[PDB]
């Protein structure tokens, strides 16, 4: 495990008092949820939540009440923060359709007004390729006029198209691997291509904080799943040793294949994977590697090749290289890159290839234009400046946040910046206060984070200029002072 | 400026104890229960003195 | 218990199998079809211009100029990419407008949009059904339904194809087991997952008896209409409009917008009570990026076209009847499907023992027809993954675009080729 350049990350532990207060607040909310449920049971107040039809009342209840308890009494109260409609290009500035509710977020009524010029931090657009003008838009318009929108058959059938061949060849050239294949959706990519590789009698070592798509793909196949600690190479080595030595659980027969699923950048956690150590362990113990570069395909690297170029490693060491075009290139889709035999086997035996529709032509045109812009084949110098600007923005933003005193997670080079709130009511309060001051942010709760750790995510971009960051930082400082969100003791 | 000070203290109370998410009558119920318990504890303590 | 030296010896002696097995089979699926230009009527396949009898484009809305103009306007206004999940600043006005349009078109309270055709019915089933429930699914259900059922841990029972006595027998066995253990009985939920118009066989499910069985044995019905959504019924509402069954009885209707609407993505419609759950418990919904606005606007314009002109369903029905009646009489093949079905199958009448030889014969027929300028495809399956593997078949798809003369000439071409090869 050799690092060319220092690897710095910090995950400050939660204060004790804050954890106690979080538990107290959650307990109070749960008790009042019980009280509301009991009141609704006796029909003292009408239940705005819909009920099943009269002739279906004799049926077994479709929903167990306690299963939806969290949605009914916790999520419904602050539902206004999420699912905010927008009506403009999701660039640096976005327009949000205003909405208000009269029955405490049970039903939403759209009012006439629309908020204009909101500073946007939710959308990804890391390299700032989400614009309605440019060469990409014109090429997409031409391909839309010629080919049309959508295709009506699977790839193995007549649904295959030459644009797909061009896109696959371009992706193979871009990554550095021998061959690659494209897909409609990255979630579909994982859920439909994890089962193909591994079958019953194989082991899958899945990281603790893996994406939902990876977990679903692992579950669909029959392979045994064991989970190691997040970015803890000692845990991974211990699991590899035990799995290789002892073998299959029921009958101690040797494992057929051992597959390790890791991600480039964890969206919620914000930590870059320790790739060189993982590759060293994989070579020493003869495992296979599946690298998910959804959040790191364009953000990281001297020229934006990915995390592999970030660490200076060889692209051939990673057995499977999955990626998603949505986060950076500004178009939906997915891809897998690897050696020629792997791609041939995937073309023959993938679920998406056989039973799923191909990718839309305008989307593949926009992806091709974005890639030829980054690679420098366009002739413009815009390829390098976008990456340099993204790096400067990330470093400046993280340093300014740390100087104030907020708790911040992840590696310093990571563009995704999670800020820690730690309390239930503060999740809603921070979102509402930020929206009031003309900044749009995203906050995440228990469904996607642990109960204690509730965080607000920022996704930096190359579109943001310095003045936008300055105004955002000033407003964030004011709101943090308002709600007392500065928990960090080291530097405040 | 004192009124803004006590308003801010009450706002911090609401944020800490998660009353911010609750409806006004639920807040009133919780406050009444809390003050009743506090008064009971006060009299029980005065029993000791 | 093992000593150390034995542990390193065990570790070093181990040799994993290759990641992907070698493929010394020369799969036809390995050789794809290269289509130059759009896959429309009078397309070019492998450098040879042919009439498209393979693409799932029933209403011919893929190349309608209005759809392209609307998509171009949406592209100019918003851009190609959405850049976010549905929860996090990924919901546009076009998405809500499309949901409203679908709800009003199907006369249903609510509808939800999935960004990928497979994912909608791959994720609808696990959301409602959990471990311990019992689900009765048709044998000939598509692969998407099978994967959806496998994702959930619920017990699965496969009843025979379009046999209602078998379903009643299964339900009666389930009710006697229910009488055996009431405490477990009060918790277990019964589902009947059925497909509107089957992709694999091209037949139509008997909905009225399904409704009777549901109301007699208390099982919730999930209906999947991937093909029947835009081809059946007076106004193209679905199979519910075809039979006349009240839409209230069906609990959830799933569909994909790729086949008829010619746009990527799928949807699910139902009452608000059942639909609202999917916005939180749908894996394909919460954890994936939203549909690009361009495709949504294309779908909305397609819906407007469908609402304005309801005679396209009639001409599609009459063309399906015409071609299905014309194809009857081939010496070496058999037609598998119903007259109302737009897409059906041609299968070997008497099959040789080896599946590979039958696939080779069908591929030879397809290539010989392609040289004759009629483009056909072959049904593609996964031999190992499929729970019930259908026999090999050549897919025949009918479109409003194709004229009567083209249908007659295609029938005569296939007839001559089949007599030439199967002899
Ligand atoms: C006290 C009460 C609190 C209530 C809180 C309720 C709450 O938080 C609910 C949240 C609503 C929406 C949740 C959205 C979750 C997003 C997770 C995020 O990681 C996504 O998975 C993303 C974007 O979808 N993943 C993208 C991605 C993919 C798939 O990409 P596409 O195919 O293009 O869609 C696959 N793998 C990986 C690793 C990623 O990142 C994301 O990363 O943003």
């Amino acid at each position: 495990g050799l690092y060319k350049r220092p690897f710095n990350e910090a995950f400050e532990e939660t204060p004790m008092l804050v954890a106690v207060l979080t538990y107290v607040g959650y307990g109070v909310l749960t008790l009042f949820g019980y009280l509301r449920d009991f009141l609704r049971y006796w029909r003292i107040e009408k239940c705005h939540h819909a009920t099943e039809r009269e002739e279906q009342k004799d049926f077994v209840s479709l929903y167990q009440d306690f299963e939806n308890f969290y949605t009914r009494n916790l999520y419904m109260r602050i539902r206004d923060n999420w699912n905010r409609p927008i009506c403009s290009v999701p660039g640096a500035r976005v327009d949000i359709m205003e909405r208000q509710s009269h029955d405490y977020n049970w039903s939403f009524k759209y009012t006439g007004n629309i908020i204009k010029g909101v500073i946007n931090m939710g959308s990804y657009n890391y390299l700032g390729f989400a614009r309605n003008t440019g060469s990409c838009q014109e090429a997409a318009a031409k391909v839309l006029e010629e080919y049309g929108a959508g295709v009506c058959s699977t790839r193995q059938e007549i649904g295959n198209l030459d644009k797909h061949e061009e896109l696959e060849e371009l992706v193979a050239r871009f990554l550095g691997v021998e061959a690659a294949m494209a897909y409609g959706m990255g979630f579909a990519t994982n859920s439909m291509n994890i089962p193909a590789l591994v079958g019953k009698g194989c082991l899958i070592l899945s990281d603790e904080l893996n994406h939902a798509s990876l977990v679903l793909g692992a579950r669909l196949s029959g392979a045994t799943i064991r989970i190691f600690k997040h970015n803890n190479m000692q845990s991974l080595e211990k699991l590899l040793k035990d799995a290789i030595v002892y073998g299959q659980p029921r009958t101690r027969r040797p494992w057929k294949k051992i597959l390790i699923l890791v991600e480039g950048i964890y969206s919620m956690e914000g930590s870059i994977v320790r790739l060189p150590e993982v590759i060293a362990l994989k070579k020493k113990y003869k495992a296979y590697l599946y690298l998910d570069e959804a959040h790191s395909i364009g953000a990281l690297g001297p020229t934006g090749r990915g995390v592999v170029e970030y660490f200076g490693l060889d692209p051939e060491d990673v057995d499977v290289m999955m990626g998603t075009f949505t986060k950076s290139f500004g178009a939906s889709g997915g891809y897998i890159g690897g050696k020629k035999e792997l791609i041939d086997y995937l073309r023959t035996h993938s679920h998406s290839a056989v039973y799923a529709t191909s990718l839309s032509p305008p989307v593949v045109e926009q992806i091709i234009t974005s890639m030829k812009c980054i690679m420098g084949q366009d002739g413009t110098s815009l390829g390098k400046e976008c990456v340099q600007q993204l790096a400067e923005n990330t470093r400046y933003f993280r340093r300014r946040l740390k100087e104030m005193g907020f708790i911040i997670y992840g590696n310093e080079d990571s563009p995704v910046v999670p800020l820690m709130l730690y309390m239930p009511a503060k999740i809603g309060a921070f979102g509402r206060e930020m929206l009031k001051r003309n900044i749009g942010v995203v906050v995440v709760g228990f469904p996607a984070t642990p109960i204690i750790e509730s965080r607000a995510r920022f996704c930096l971009s190359a579109a943001h200029t310095k003045e936008i960051l300055d105004t955002a930082l000033k407003e964030i400082d004011e709101v943090g002072d308002l709600l007392q969100l500065k928990y960090s003791r080291h530097r405040l | 400026r004192a009124w803004k000070q006590m308003s801010w203290f009450y706002y911090q109370y609401l944020l800490v104890t998660a009353l911010y998410m609750l409806e006004p009558w639920e807040r009133t119920v919780f406050n009444s229960m809390l003050v009743s318990i506090v008064g009971m504890a006060l009299y029980t303590g005065y029993v000791f003195m | 218990d093992l000593t150390v030296k034995e542990k390193e010896e065990l570790i070093e002696e181990w040799q994993p199998e290759p990641l992907v097995p070698p493929v010394p089979k020369d799969h036809p699926a390995l050789n794809y079809n290269i289509v130059s230009g759009p896959p429309s009527h009078k397309t070019v396949v492998n450098g040879k211009e042919c009439i498209n009898f393979a693409s799932f484009n029933f209403l011919g809305l893929l190349d309608n100029p209005r759809v392209k103009a609307a998509a171009l306007a949406s592209l100019k206004k918003y851009g190609v990419g959405t850049c976010g999940p549905r929860g996090f600043y990924g919901t546009f006005d076009v998405h809500l407008d499309l949901e409203d349009r679908l709800a009003k078109f199907m006369k249903t309270e609510e509808a939800i949009i999935y960004s990928y055709g497979f994912a909608t019915i791959a994720s609808a089933i696990p959301a409602y059904s959990k471990r311990g429930d019992i689900v009765f699914v048709d044998r000939a259900a598509c692969f998407a339904i099978q994967k959806g059922l496998q994702a959930s841990r619920s017990d699965i029972k496969l009843f025979k194809h379009n046999d209602m006595a078998d379903l009643e027998r299964l339900l009666k066995e389930q009710e006697i087991e229910d009488q055996k253990n009431p405490r477990k009985a009060r918790v277990t939920r019964r589902f009947i997952v059925v497909e509107g118009l089957y992709m694999n066989t091209g037949t139509i499910c008997p909905l009225p008896e399904l409704v009777k069985l549901k109301y007699k044995y208390k099982a919730r019905i999930f209906l999947e209409e991937s093909l029947s959504f835009g081809v059946l019924g007076e106004h193209g509402r679905g199979v519910t409009e075809h039979y006349g069954i009240n839409i209230d009885d069906i609990d959830l209707i799933s569909a994909n917008m790729e086949n008829a609407l010619a746009s990527i993505g799928g949807f699910c419609c139902g009452r608000s009570f059942v639909i609202d759950h999917q916005r939180l418990s749908g894996q394909g919904y919460c954890f994936s990026a939203s549909l690009p606005p361009l495709l949504a606007a294309a779908a909305i314009e397609a819906l407007n076209i469908m609402e304005e002109n309801p005679g396209i369903f009639a001409v599609l029905k009459e063309k399906c009847g015409q071609i299905h009646k014309a194809l009857q009489g081939i010496s070496g093949l058999k037609v598998v499907g119903e007259s109302l079905s737009p897409a059906f199958h041609l299968q070997l009448e008497e099959s040789t023992g080896s599946r590979e030889q039958d696939v080779r014969l069908l591929q030879e027929i397809v290539d010989q027809c392609m040289n004759r300028s009629i483009a056909l495809t072959q049904a593609r399956y996964l031999e190992k993954e499929e729970k019930c593997l259908p026999p090999p078949s050549i897919r025949v798809v009918v479109t409003v675009e194709q004229t009567e003369e083209e249908l007659e000439r295609a029938a005569s071409t296939i007839k001559e080729v089949a007599q030439a090869v199967l002899l």
